[PDB]
């Protein structure tokens, strides 16, 4: 058994490790053991032939495959000659970022652009090694196939070179007369499709080899689709120094499915009455595109917010502003989101959560302090893990949600430890949640949680059949979505069998996530579609829609009253300059900010600061106090004079103004003292109490309107305030942003 | 792919700084295969190119004649966005607000728009105000400048209410999703578009642009208005 190399006597030549890749210029990736293995047969083939054929299948790496030939074969022999890549439209923006991120020592030069850009490239002509890879799409090579037909091209590579299966392809006449030293083609499909495919690549690949006059032979000498042992391995011997395939199921070390989990969850008494309420809001009185074109875009927008969650709209929250087990139970969607979490820190996995709506992004912040669970944002201001609840939370202190939005993702971070996503708000393309989901990598858990027989199904549905719509390549109807037979019981049908499905759905590992019925389904490479088939109910509930003594000593008593008024009101008048400033009777975005609000700078021209403080407050404690007696101390002196007179209660507020401003006089920075705090300084104690900062608030909001002025305000936190502080926002929002007027409330 | 979406107030009075912040999801604001063009359309002013921003080894910005005096475009890479800023607001400029990323690959041929934002407060080349076609037969829309073929011609199709949308770049290089039946061409003093099998489909507006760069600036063309016969 001497007789190894018994195969002509051809030495085993050697092995290109990855430590030898990774000294000759690579940079980006520490490749996995099939591709290294391809790495090594595209040197062995290029060493020993012209061209071969990259048959691995779509998403295993084919693209880092050519680069690291590229960088073995510069870094091996000092092949500097051009490498021409043409590839589709599409991937050309895949192909420039890869080479740039993988092997950056190799100048890269993109032969794109218009006219004017042909000449200005025509001008780079210097070939003084200054460009190592040439990119191009396949219609502009096609185009200016004059200027590339006059390079030493010592390799070409085809990008999903399946354009090449008719060998009488305009852009293969034009490629068999080009001066390559080595023809590469990538091919994502199977290429034993048909034999007259993978003859044509062939020929392409060896045009002496496999000449076109024997196509006929060889689609006869192969025609059986039997296995046919005894002549099977004469097919598998040819094509072993040529192609190179590799299904997804041969690579145990493929990365994890990261398996795309559709949740299903139902919906609340509050989202139904308000689905079907916003349904009859304008009646859809335009007869077909005039108004529906806009209305159903409107109307789809609300109704997915309702979806959400119904706090969305100004008025849906209760008067009494305090958070409850009630943000779980108004949302079917958001009940879904808190079993899904609650069994993601059982498992322990650290877990991304997007936001299309920033408002929901607000809400789901808020979910999270209320539950307490560790936080970061996207952009704004952040406070969970800020401000002083930073010290201790009841999640862990390590962060555990991140918060994320698809506009502002271009921000930049780092989130390796993240193994879960959740899209609660789905976007209508998944385009932007590709790029969302870059992040995890760069087991992993894609989940979307949707209501069934919802508007969002419709809009994931078509979503996907679209995304599908991309290898092999009206808005009333798809609105309707008619299964409101399903939501006829007016009841909230909120989900309980994902209590045992979730355990269902996935066994965790110990650390890590370990491996299309009631709720689930796992969107697996298959088609999607819905039909909308029970629209009756639809009709239905249109037309229902389209159905639609003792006072006289009374009087006498308030007289003498309002005399004892009268005089007194004058005493005070006369007795030194005391006046207030607010009275009851007397006739949309709340963005947060960094800094110090005794600096307000949004927009400039006016700006009126507001401060909370209680009777009699004159000199004390710091913070904010301090930093506006630096400014001018002008609220000092004013409340001082104030306070000497009895001259506040539970509300008004003074207004007065520091320094000056020679920018613009008209603009001046204003400022308020609201008074909240309890008045039982009799007995010098305190307390704070939050009815009075409701008509506070509408008086500022009165005199806000008035003047139409930019309104700031403080954090008002730093203390066991979180009930007055969640309140506080809502109704800042309620009497300033949601009525129109630029509130801005900062922090640090 | 990309998505260009895009922020701002509808809604501008006179004299006033015209903001408009059009965000990126899908690509890189430096993108050195990428310019990014604001671009207004009006039924009054028709269809104007009012400016761009783009990073070759510099960032450049190249502004219109129109309002050079009075915009700036500026980017943000931290947030991965572009605004456009319009000073001293006349209510010629109530009209509607795209932006639009030029790339190389295709001939910065304007490939995916925005959705357009309605605010309300040096280069030839001729089109036919308003063409006719039955269904089953052809139609061509002629783009008439001076000496096109010694440059690139882009022909988007806008339907009422929609973004423009690229149909064909580099003269004759249609971008995939669109049917093979619209073709281009390009040869001396005469671009074209053919549509073959008219549908009921394809009545929109039909616009054809290139960029001159004697005055460095886009030129759009004054617009085509398909007529189906169902
Ligand atoms: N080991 C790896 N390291 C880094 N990225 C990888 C790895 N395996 C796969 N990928 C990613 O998967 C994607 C699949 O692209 P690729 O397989 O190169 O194109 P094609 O599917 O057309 O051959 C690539 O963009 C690449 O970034
Ligand atoms: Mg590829």
């Amino acid at each position: 058994f001497l007789l190894r190399l018994h195969t002509e006597g051809r030495a085993e030549a050697a092995r290109v490790q990855e430590q030898d890749l990774r000294q000759w210029g690579l940079t980006g990736i520490h490749l996995r053991s099939y591709q290294l293995e391809g790495v090594n047969w595209l040197a062995q083939r290029f060493h020993c032939q012209n061209g071969c054929i990259l048959g691995d299948e779509m998403g295993l790496g084919k693209t880092c495959q050519t680069i690291a030939l590229f960088i073995y074969l510069a870094g091996r022999l000092n092949d500097e000659g051009p490498f021409l890549i043409l590839c589709p439209l599409s991937v050309l923006s895949n192909w420039k970022e890869e080479m740039q991120r993988f092997a950056p020592g190799l100048s890269c030069v993109t032969y794109a652009g218009d006219k004017e850009e042909r000449a200005c490239l025509q001008q780079d002509l210097k070939q003084e090694s200054r460009f190592h890879v040439l990119l191009t799409t396949y219609e502009i090579c096609l185009k200016d196939a004059s200027f590339l037909k006059s390079f030493p091209w010592s390799v070409l590579v085809v990008d999903e070179a399946h354009r090449l299966k008719n060998q009488s392809s305009l852009l293969h006449k034009t490629l068999s007369e080009f001066s390559v030293v080595f023809s590469l083609l990538l091919t994502g499909t199977p290429i034993q499709n048909s034999l007259q495919e993978l003859y044509s690549l062939l020929s392409f690949v060896e045009p002496d080899l496999f000449s076109k006059e024997e196509v006929g032979d060889f689609i006869q000498r192969y025609q059986d689709i039997e296995k046919e042992s005894e002549s099977a391995s004469e097919l598998h011997k040819l094509l072993q120094p040529f192609l190179l395939r590799r299904v997804k199921a041969e690579v145990a070390t493929e990365l994890p499915k990261k398996t795309e989990v559709v949740i299903y969850h139902g919906m609340s008494a509050l989202q139904k009455k308000y689905y079907k309420a916003i349904l009859m809001k304008d009646l859809d009185a335009f007869e077909n595109e005039t108004a529906k074109k806009v209305k159903l875009q409107n109307i789809l927008s609300q109704l997915r917010k309702c979806v959400d969650h119904p706090y969305l709209f100004d008025g849906v929250e209760p008067e009494p502003f305090e958070v409850g087990d009630h943000l779980t139970e108004a949302s079917g969607k958001l009940h879904l989101l808190d079993k899904l979490l609650a069994f993601l820190y059982s498992g322990g996995h650290r877990v991304l959560l997007f936001s299309q709506m920033t408002q929901m992004l607000d809400i789901l912040q808020d979910y999270m302090d209320y539950r307490g669970y560790s936080y970061e944002r996207v952009d704004g201001s952040v406070r969970g893990e800020e401000r002083h609840l930073a010290i201790k939370n009841f999640g862990q202190q390590p962060i555990f949600v991140f918060l994320l939005s698809t506009r502002a993702g271009g921000v930049g971070m780092n989130l390796t430890a993240a193994d879960t996503v959740i899209f609660v708000d789905s976007d209508f393309n998944p385009q932007n949640d590709l790029q969302a989901a870059a992040r995890a990598h760069r087991s992993v858990k894609v989940i979307r949680l949707i209501g069934r027989d919802t508007v969002e199904e419709i809009v994931y549905r078509k979503a996907a059949s679209k995304l599908q719509l991309t290898n092999m390549i009206q808005l009333s109807e798809i609105l309707k979505f008619g299964l409101d037979k399903l939501l006829a019981s007016e009841g909230s049908t909120m989900d309980e069998i994902d209590l045992e499905s979730i355990l269902g759905e996935t066994k965790d590992g110990q650390w890590v996530s370990d491996a299309e019925g009631k709720n689930h389904m796992y969107l697996f490479e298959g088609k999607d579609y819905s039909k909308e088939p029970s629209k009756e109910d639809r009709k239905s509930f249109e037309q229902l829609v389209n159905l639609q003594l003792e006072d006289r000593q009374k009087k006498r008593q308030e007289a003498a009253a309002k005399r004892r008024r009268l005089i007194e009101e004058k005493k005070r008048q006369k007795e030194e300059a005391e006046h207030k400033k607010k009275m009851a009777w007397w006739e949309t975005s709340l963005k947060y900010v960094s800094g110090d609000v005794t600096h307000p700078q949004a927009g400039a021209e006016d700006a009126l600061i507001v401060h909370c403080v209680d009777d009699s407050g004159h000199w004390g404690r710091g913070g904010l106090f301090t930093a506006l007696e630096k400014r001018s101390a002008e609220p000092r002196k004013i409340y001082e004079l104030a306070g000497k007179m009895k001259d506040l209660s539970l509300g008004g507020v003074l207004l007065f103004p520091v320094d000056d401003k020679e920018s613009r006089n008209k603009g001046q920075d204003l400022l308020a003292l609201i008074v909240a705090q309890h008045r039982d300084r009799s007995n010098v104690l305190s307390g704070i109490k939050m009815a009075a900062l409701e008509e506070g608030l509408k008086k500022i909001f009165l005199a806000a309107k008035k003047k139409k002025a930019s309104v700031h305000l403080p954090r008002i936190g730093h203390a066991t305030k979180g009930f007055n502080w969640y309140g506080t926002e809502r109704l800042i929002r309620k009497h300033l942003a949601a009525r129109g007027i630029p509130t801005y409330i900062y922090y640090f | 792919q990309v998505q260009l979406q895009q922020s701002g107030p509808g809604l501008v009075r006179p004299s006033q700084t015209l903001s408009l912040t059009c965000a990126i999801s899908g690509d890189s604001v430096s993108d050195n295969d990428a310019a990014w063009n604001w671009v207004r359309q009006s039924p009054s002013r028709g269809l104007e190119w009012l400016g761009r921003t783009y990073y070759r080894s510099k960032w450049s910005n190249e502004y219109a004649v129109f309002v050079q005096s009075r915009i700036t475009i500026n980017p943000d890479t931290s947030k991965n966005q572009f605004s456009l800023h319009l000073n001293s607001v006349t209510p010629e400029d109530t009209a509607v607000y795209y932006c639009a990323r030029a790339t190389r690959p295709t001939g910065n041929g304007l490939d995916i728009w925005g959705q357009g934002t309605m605010v309300t407060v040096s280069y030839v080349l001729t089109q036919p105000p308003s063409v006719s076609v039955a269904p089953g037969q052809t139609a061509r829309i002629t783009c008439g400048g001076n000496n096109i073929g010694s440059k690139s011609v882009h022909w988007y199709q806008q339907k009422p209410g929609q973004a423009p949308v690229l149909v064909v770049y580099d003269d004759s290089d249609r971008p995939s999703g669109i049917p093979e039946r619209f073709s281009g061409s390009n040869s001396g003093n005469t671009a074209a578009l053919t549509i073959s099998r008219v549908e009921a489909g394809d009545e929109a507006d039909y616009y054809c642009q290139v960029w001159d760069s004697s005055s460095d600036h886009v030129v759009f063309g004054g617009g085509t208005k398909l007529t189906v016969l169902s």
